[PDB]
């Protein structure tokens, strides 16, 4: 409990008492393993195990999501006239009101404590068409929701396919030169994945020359300093076998 | 762990091996390979995680104490944390045994001892050790009573011909962790082991004996324990003037 | 002969078949049984022995005299095939039609 | 679920109660065997593409069709003329679930010109100017849709409103037609296999059935059949008809895990035990036939032995004539009457049928019936049913009840189905 | 692409005429066909299916040595800059798409006999005015160069790169898992054959690394155990027919790259090579790679037959000079069986029998060579196998350092 | 509040391959793309990650075969197959 | 024996044959399990 | 025999009787077990299996049988055919790509796939020869060309 519950147990030792209830590393260690055997990659019969650990997490949070406040900001410096078909009606069909919980945004958490068997990926359709341009604004604006939402996500990859997005719009009007044979600026950004593919560019942004590239370069700079450092932490109790195979 | 920008720290894939891949027989290597990702993949729609960002709220008297001491409190009258104990036991001692029995009906494989050696059994392809897995895996879940899927996976699928599973994971600058999870000191398995030796000598109980077969005309008119002959056998293999029956 | 045809786009949309395959025996010529052993009951007996006497197929002809003749896909097995065979009947046949 | 696209053939029975009776009546033999199949072909969809026929090429429609979904779960809501449709959001205000404003609202009740105000900015509203494909897109996403015209594609379309506003806007057999959409859903169940008649991407768990005739000519889809015969084609993905039977599916006859002995392969058992007091007694439009493989052979030679002989394909003989001969599969009959001539019933057989061919490839042949060829056959044996199936009859060949006339070269043998046929059973009153 | 190539043609063993008969030229190349990517048409996957057992070209090599020899009738264009005619037949038109016996109107001149003619593309300047039609040529004259310029085993090139598998040829890799190497062969040949492309190609990189990978595993440095990005040949059972192997792919650990690009020449030193798999396959699919990318550097002459020695364009002893190693398969198996013990993949008791069964299998291709030899004396006019000498079995040859170069190779 | 089914997941039984269909063309792709349609996810949002999946099932043998029926009935069927009669009636018996 | 050298011969290797003279009939050979995708089977298609 | 694993026909057991030979009961000495009991032992059943992923179908495996060696050279010729026009996705998407002169670029995930096979292409000569041929079929009048 962290020390967030202290608590007293009374018992009497009497010479024959039996309480089953220890198991040594060794055994949850293989008992994790055989858990992946039996799992194989299947993944429909991995999902639950996410979908609990979110269900437990709300439960369990004091945190409360509500638009009400993010609405009333949007809806004043927009003129909310159901006119503006520029991206007001865009970022307005995204505002209104979701039945679903925001299931999605505790998947992500979720996923977290079990990467490595599961992985959050940003959905193939929210990429904007790589053969869009920059100035189709809903397309703009898929970028900046993707780009918002990469750090939350356990796929390794993430920021290259955020990166690899904005690219793609700026196609025509920032002709940048991928240093991987078999790819193209006009490559979808989701198809990127394997790390043999990271643009050498984005490895070292000092291949994209400022006057040429400004956005790109700036892009690419943005995420290799602003990109989150991973941390841990402890838990459980020394007392117990710990189960863990890699950390 | 995760790895954040560091290309030549990528994990690339996690694997499971049923043998350490010196010693396999052939490749079998992981199905898991086949796919993009080393894990199975979930979508996941952004806009609805942006929202969820950008709207984040509080009660007016939120004391952190008095919230998380009111809602873990639940939890911990579960029994989940000790089940869990005890299913990782019991499969210890499923998994020993298993992999011993199989490992004595194959010819040669991990090394185990191998009381029963003497009986007559032919060399085991794979198949034939799925039925061997799949008989012991119903027995102990008949005998503990428990649900779930305990050792389905090392018979549904791949060689069940295990030796001694371990995980690893492989990382794109060419670096391969591999952790080994032997298991800790089994019981039944030990005692087991006694039950096989003792009845190598005590096979006559189970109403089963050893050596050959005779079949001589014999017309006598006194005694006869043919459990337990007394006069000398009438030749052996190597006797003179006796042949040997060709192949069919 | 003088079938003129005349070169359409769509006749050539098709694509030919490719893709069979046999799961058969991977052979082309059949032992036969020309001439069948005799039954003998009275005089002569156990001269002959048919397996059919111990309820087994026997692999290989049991008849009197035995011939070797192409038989294409006479052990095909899986699907139907390209839809020509050839055929010859044992040499006790004329067989002139094959040519 | 493995999902079987199907297109008809020729004759395909379509009123039929079970569309399933019409691929191969040998599915319904064994209960067994009936409860692993869906079929899904809603007639809302049936109706949709009897429309749109006349207006899209096959590439089109095939590329159109092929992303939807199994259970189409959208539906098309149909809105009113702005004037009519206006009224609607205040006649219930919760209704204006978009929230248009009153002002509007009343300023279109005044205008003389209402304008499409009311339909803009209403997300996923359809106006007049679009097209096809952009109904089937919104169809993959599962929400009922907002349509400004009838002609649509791909989801049942119903009235979003009441009837009254769409009343003089549209007149009775247009607000007519959209009344089982109005309640249109219906459940779709997860059995082992899912026959359809909707086309989609052709994969690992998707086939194409093969049933060896010709096409519907009047299904509006046949013009798809070359296109999605040639991509299965290529990738093997074809499947006969008695693959259908086995446990497990696969492409191929004479299988060596399967000797296909058994009596559900045998379609000269038709039966019919089960009743329900219908009004079809009989359904005398409604006519099972079959295909069948029958080998020829002649004389042996001097020493008992004989040659390989030839087989041949037969199309569509009725079976009920093969049952009421008591015709059995695997039984060697002779095939030469007396005087040399084929016996009655295989010439009825042959009459009845609709093409002969050798049965490896599709080269039709006329057989000859005489003492014509030398080494004649004397024997014939039925082998297995290639298909089986239930075909529409009614008005087909001839359309009227007063008489018509068949042309036939001459020679043939009228003579043996007018007389021997009717003569063969002499008690019920035939002509 | 490439605009030029150089060549030479065989060598007489003595003979005074190029040695294969008109029926080998009808059979092997008539029919008016194209003659130019012929040599897979007669391979299959392995030995038991082919007619190398018997009666003409019986050798899994004869094929191929004989069209050597044809071609060497009439390459005159690239070694005097016209189109000549050998016993009556010649090429049918100055693109040399296929050959016809010669017109009865004009015949052109009648080819002058020589061996070991030195070829060049410049000297028949119609060849590159239609490279995008003749391309095919060069890859089969750079075939018979490279056969031509040894005794016993052809020569091909190897090199490693200091650099990382690009993920291109990963992924290709990871789509040929289960093919045997004679496949594979064709394709690298079918590749570089039908049409001009660049050295900076993903194939060619492709291609490239499989002939080192073959080579590595060939000699037992990579195994189960022990692999080049995941990835290593499988031999069969010698017990059996050692003369095949497949491609896998592993979990086992990754060798790292090395120190310095590595690259040699390689030939087979002994007689085993012409009715051996694998060889033929191997040198075909290596020399792919060089017919499309050209000779990186000249070959050392120091271990060459005498008409080898100082090869225009070919051949030298200068400092720009890569060394040719070669070995025998009887001690390279030995090698092969030793690092696998030491590896832990087998016992000592295995490698013993592994030894004898490699030997026994080996002896029975060197007794039906031998044989054949016999068979087939070369004074008979053709040559359907390379003649050699008994004692040519036996020679251990270069084997050590090729064993110590994938050492160093495979770090 | 405290639910043991949020609490006790653990995988199924026969769970790895559970999903496959019945077929004999593309056993592993076809289990493949059940899982991933059992598990919720539609083509349309997993995009090239759906295309070179594969999976176990039960079509597939351990040795690596496609089977039909249970390997103990396959078993069955080659032993059935060769049976000779224990008993044999010829007049030459003693 | 000569049909069969592969079923009696004690000599008789793997992958030999006497083929433009003699016909065996018991032999030894490889069997295939290739599988045939789809376009999209092998790449993403770019999709609607 | 225990020391060998065969096919099981399974549902055509006498085809089975006839594709291993070497699996005979002999009773009595006649012409047939004179040549039957001279059979090895193991010459017969699976020889080696080309075995990559656990739980997966082995791509190829390796047996002996009843097979003539005449129909087993046209088959491995026929087999090795289907190899000269199949190719690897890499060069397969990099065709397309370039047959849209580079729009609409595409790839392919990085994974195994053991046993595809995609006989999709030719040498230039065959369509070459195509060509040639099609126009050999056609009315050399303006028929022809209206269509194109």
């Amino acid at each position: 409990a962290n020390n967030l519950l202290n608590s007293t147990i009374p018992i009497s030792l009497r010479p024959t008492i039996l309480c089953p209830w220890f198991a040594s590393s060794e055994d949850l260690r293989l008992q994790q393993v055989m858990h992946l055997v039996n799992i194989s990659s299947n993944t429909a019969a991995a999902l639950p195990l996410v979908e609990a650990l979110s269900t437990l997490l709300r439960s369990v949070t004091p945190l409360v999501l509500d638009p009400t406040v993010l609405t009333n900001a949007i809806t004043t410096i927009s003129e909310s006239t159901t006119q503006t078909i520029s991206p007001i009606s865009e970022i307005l069909r995204l505002l209104q009101p979701m039945g679903n919980d925001y299931a999605a945004f505790w998947k992500c958490i979720a996923s977290w404590a079990y990467n490595g068997l599961v992985t959050t990926v940003l959905s193939e359709d929210a990429f904007p068409d790589s053969s869009q341009s920059i100035t189709h604004l809903p397309s703009m604006w898929k970028c900046l929701f993707l780009t918002l939402a990469g750090p939350m996500t356990s796929d390794p990859h993430s920021p290259v396919k955020v990166f690899m997005a904005l690219a793609n719009l700026l196609a025509q009007p920032e002709p940048i030169a991928i240093g991987v044979p078999g790819m193209h600026q006009t490559t979808p950004a989701s198809q990127f994945s394997h790390p043999g593919v990271w643009p050498p560019g984005f490895l070292n942004p000092q291949l994209i020359n400022p006057q040429q590239a400004p956005l790109l370069r700036a892009f690419a700079e943005h995420i290799r300093a602003n990109w989150p450092q991973p941390s841990e932490f402890g838990y459980g109790s020394t007392l117990q076998g710990s189960a863990n195979l890699f950390i | 762990p995760f790895t954040r920008l560091v290309q030549n720290d990528v994990i690339t894939n996690v694997l499971v091996a049923r043998v350490d891949p010196a010693q396999r027989g052939d490749a079998a290597v992981d199905i898991r390979a086949t796919h993009a990702t080393f894990a199975a993949a979930l979508p996941v729609d952004p806009a609805a995680i942006v929202v969820a960002m950008l709207c984040g709220q509080t009660e007016t008297n939120l004391i952190p104490s008095h919230h998380y001491g009111k809602a873990f409190a639940p939890l911990f009258a579960s029994n989940a944390m000790f089940t869990r104990n005890q299913r990782a036991v019991i499969t210890r001692e499923a998994f020993v045994c298993a992999r011993s029995a199989v490992a004595q009906c194959q010819d040669a494989g991990f090394l185990v001892p191998r009381p029963l050696d003497a009986l007559r059994q032919f060399d085991v392809t794979s198949a034939a050790a799925a039925e061997i897995m799949h008989a012991v895996n119903d027995a102990f879940k008949t005998a503990f009573d428990l649900d779930g899927a305990l050792l389905d996976g090392l018979a549904l699928y791949g060689d069940p011909r295990i030796a001694d599973l371990s995980a690893a994971y492989l990382q794109y600058g060419g670096n391969v962790v591999r952790e080994h999870v032997p298991p800790g000191p089994s019981h039944i398995h030990r005692t087991l082991q006694q039950v096989e030796s003792t009845f190598m000598a005590e096979m006559n109980l189970f109403n089963v004996a050893r050596g050959n077969l005779y079949l001589v005309q014999t017309a006598t008119n006194g005694n006869w324990s043919p459990m337990a002959p007394v006069a000398a056998p009438p030749f052996v293999r190597g006797g003179p003037n006796v042949r040997v029956v060709g192949r069919f | 002969s003088k079938h003129l045809s005349a070169y359409l786009d769509s006749a050539v949309a098709n694509g030919p078949e490719l893709i069979v395959e046999d799961t058969g025996l991977c052979t082309s010529f059949m032992l036969l049984d020309n001439i069948p052993s005799a039954h003998l009951t009275k005089e002569l007996i156990g001269f002959t022995w048919f397996m059919q006497m111990y309820q087994m197929t026997p692999p290989l002809p049991e008849g009197a005299v035995n011939r070797i003749v192409c038989m294409t896909n006479w052990a095909s097995l899986g699907d139907e095939g390209r839809g020509l065979e050839v055929r010859l009947p044992p040499p006790t046949d004329s067989s002139v039609h094959a040519y | 679920m493995i999902t079987i696209v199907v297109i008809p053939t020729a004759h395909f029975s379509w009123t039929d109660t079970n569309f399933l009776n019409s691929v191969d009546y040998r599915l319904t033999s064994q209960p067994k065997i009936r409860d692993r199949f869906a079929v899904y072909a809603p007639g809302w969809l049936r109706r949709q593409l009897d429309e749109f026929s006349a207006s899209l090429t096959a590439s089109e429609l095939l590329q159109a069709l092929q992303t939807i979904p199994i259970p189409v779960k959208a539906r098309c809501l149909l809105l009113p003329k702005p004037k009519r449709f206006a009224q609607w959001l205040l006649d219930v205000p919760s209704a204006n679930i978009w929230h248009i404003p009153v002002t509007t609202l009343r300023a279109t009740v005044a205008s003389k010109h209402p304008s499409s105000d009311v339909y803009n900015y209403i997300p996923d509203h359809v106006p007049p100017s679009a097209e096809f494909d952009t109904v089937t897109r919104r169809v993959a996403a599962g929400r009922d849709i907002y349509v400004r015209s009838t002609k649509v594609l791909g989801a049942p379309l119903c009235l979003a409103a009441p009837a009254k506003y769409y009343a003089g806007y549209l007149s009775t057999h247009q607000l007519d037609g959209v009344y089982p959409d109005n309640w249109a859903p219906d459940n779709f169940h997860k059995r082992e296999f899912c026959l359809t008649i909707l086309p989609s991407l052709l994969g690992p768990r998707t086939f194409l059935l093969d049933v060896d005739a010709d096409r519907d000519a009047s299904y509006p889809l046949s013009v798809l059949w070359p296109q999605l015969r040639v991509l299965a084609l290529k990738s093997r993905l074809l499947l006969p008809p008695v693959a259908l039977l086995r446990r497990v599916v696969d492409p191929g006859l004479k299988p060596t895990w399967s000797a296909d002995s058994d009596a559900a392969f045998r379609a000269l058992r038709l039966s019919r035990p089960s009743s329900a007091s219908k009004p079809t007694g009989f359904d005398f439009s409604a006519l099972p036939v079959v295909d069948i493989i029958c080998l020829f052979e002649s004389e042996p030679d001097d020493h008992g032995r004989v040659a390989p002989g030839t087989r041949l394909t037969i199309h569509s003989v009725p079976t009920d004539l093969l049952t009421s001969l008591s015709i059995q599969e695997g039984v060697r009959y002779p095939l030469r009457q007396e005087s040399g001539m084929f016996v009655p019933w295989v010439l009825l057989a042959l009459l009845m049928s609709d093409d002969v061919t050798i049965s490896g490839t599709r080269r039709s042949v006329k057989l000859e019936t005489a003492h014509a060829s030398a080494r004649p056959f004397v024997h014939i044996t039925v082998e297995r049913c290639a298909s089986a199936r239930v075909v529409d009859v009614r008005g087909s060949p001839a359309m009227y009840a007063n008489a018509v006339c068949l042309t036939l070269p001459k020679g043939s043998y009228k003579s043996t189905i007018i007389d021997t046929l009717p003569a063969m059973f002499s008690d019920l009153s035939i002509l | 692409a490439q605009r030029q190539f150089f060549g030479l043609t065989y060598n007489f063993y003595g003979q005074p005429a190029p040695l294969f008969d008109l029926n080998d030229l009808q059979e092997l190349a008539g029919c008016y066909a194209r003659p130019w990517t012929s040599r897979f048409s007669h391979l299959a996957i392995s030995t038991g299916s082919l007619p190398v057992w018997s009666a003409r070209y019986p050798s899994v090599a004869s094929r191929n040595i004989i069209v050597n020899t044809l071609l060497g009738a009439h390459l005159n264009p690239f070694a005097g800059g016209q189109v000549t005619s050998h016993q009556g037949i010649t090429w049918r038109d100055p693109v040399l798409s296929s050959l016809a016996p010669v017109p009865a109107i004009q015949p052109p001149p009648v080819w002058a006999v020589a061996e070991n003619v030195p070829l060049d593309s410049n000297n028949y300047p119609t060849y590159v005015l239609n490279l995008s039609s003749m391309w095919p040529i060069n890859q089969d004259v750079h075939i018979m160069t490279m056969w031509a310029l040894s005794d016993q085993g052809p020569i091909y090139h190897l090199e490693v790169p200091v650099d990382p598998m690009p993920a291109a040829t990963t992924a290709a890799l990871m789509a040929y898992i289960g093919v045997p190497i004679a496949h594979l062969a064709q394709t690298a040949y079918r590749f570089a054959g039908q049409l001009p492309q660049s050295p900076d190609s993903t194939m060619v990189s492709t291609i490239r690394w499989l002939s080192a990978i073959w080579f590595g595993s060939l000699t037992g440095r990579l195994n189960r155990s022990r692999t080049c990005n995941g990835f290593y040949f499988e031999f069969a059972k010698p017990a059996l027919n050692p003369d095949q192997a497949v491609l896998k792919w592993n979990d086992g650990a990754r060798a790292a790259p090395p120190a310095a690009a590595q690259s040699s020449y390689m030939r087979c030193i002994s007689p085993h090579w012409q009715h051996q798999i694998v060889e033929v396959a191997g040198a075909l699919m290596s020399q792919s790679v060089t017919a499309v990318t050209g000779l990186p550097a000249l070959i050392d002459e120091a271990t060459l037959p005498a008409w080898s020695q100082g090869v225009a364009n070919l051949t030298g002893n200068g400092q720009g000079v890569v060394p040719c190693l070669d070995y025998n398969p009887v001690p390279m198996a030995a090698a092969r069986h030793l690092q696998w013990r030491q590896d832990g993949l087998i016992t000592a008791a295995q490698e013993a029998q592994l030894n004898n069964d490699y030997t026994a299998y080996a002896l029975t291709i060197e007794r039906h060579l031998t044989a054949m030899l016999v068979a087939n004396p070369i004074a008979a006019g053709r040559m359907p196998i390379q003649p050699f000498n008994a004692a040519d079995f036996g020679q251990a040859g270069q084997t050590a350092a090729a064993v110590a170069l994938a050492q160093a190779m495979f770090v | 509040t405290a639910s043991p089914a949020d609490t006790n997941v653990v995988p199924a039984k026969d769970a790895p391959t559970t999903n496959s269909p019945p077929s004999t063309t593309s056993p592993n792709q076809a289990a493949a793309d059940a899982n991933q349609q059992q598990a919720g996810i539609v083509s349309s949002q997993s995009g090239p990650n759906a295309v070179g999946d594969s999976a176990p099932s039960t079509s597939v043998n351990n040795d690596g075969d496609i089977i039909t029926r249970p390997t103990s009935d396959s078993i069955a069927a080659v032993a059935n197959a060769t049976k000779p009669a224990a008993v044999v009636s010829d007049p030459q018996s003693m | 024996p000569l049909r069969w050298p592969g079923l009696v011969d004690p000599n008789y290797r793997v992958g030999t044959n006497d083929l433009p003279n003699r016909i065996t009939l018991y032999n030894s050979l490889y069997r295939y399990n290739f599988t045939y995708p789809t376009l999209d089977g092998i790449m993403y298609v770019r999709s609607a | 025999t225990s020391g060998r694993m065969i096919r099981a026909f399974e549902g055509r057991p006498e085809l089975l009787a006839l594709a291993y030979p070497g699996r005979a009961v002999l009773p009595t000495q006649t012409k047939n077990a004179q040549f039957l009991s001279t059979a090895i032992a193991d010459r017969i059943g699976r020889l080696d299996r080309a075995n990559l992923i656990g739980g997966e179908v082995s791509a190829m495996v390796e047996c002996m049988e009843l097979c003539d060696a005449l129909t087993l050279h046209i088959r491995e010729t026929y087999v090795m055919l289907l190899r000269s026009m199949h190719q690897d996705p890499t060069q397969i998407v990099q065709i397309v790509n370039e047959c849209a002169n580079n729009l609409l670029n595409s790839t392919i995930p990085i994974s195994l796939r053991p046993t595809i096979l995609c006989p999709w292409f030719a040498s230039s000569e065959d369509l070459r020869l195509q060509q040639v041929m099609h126009l050999v079929n056609i009315s050399s009048n303006t028929a022809a060309a209206l269509p194109l």
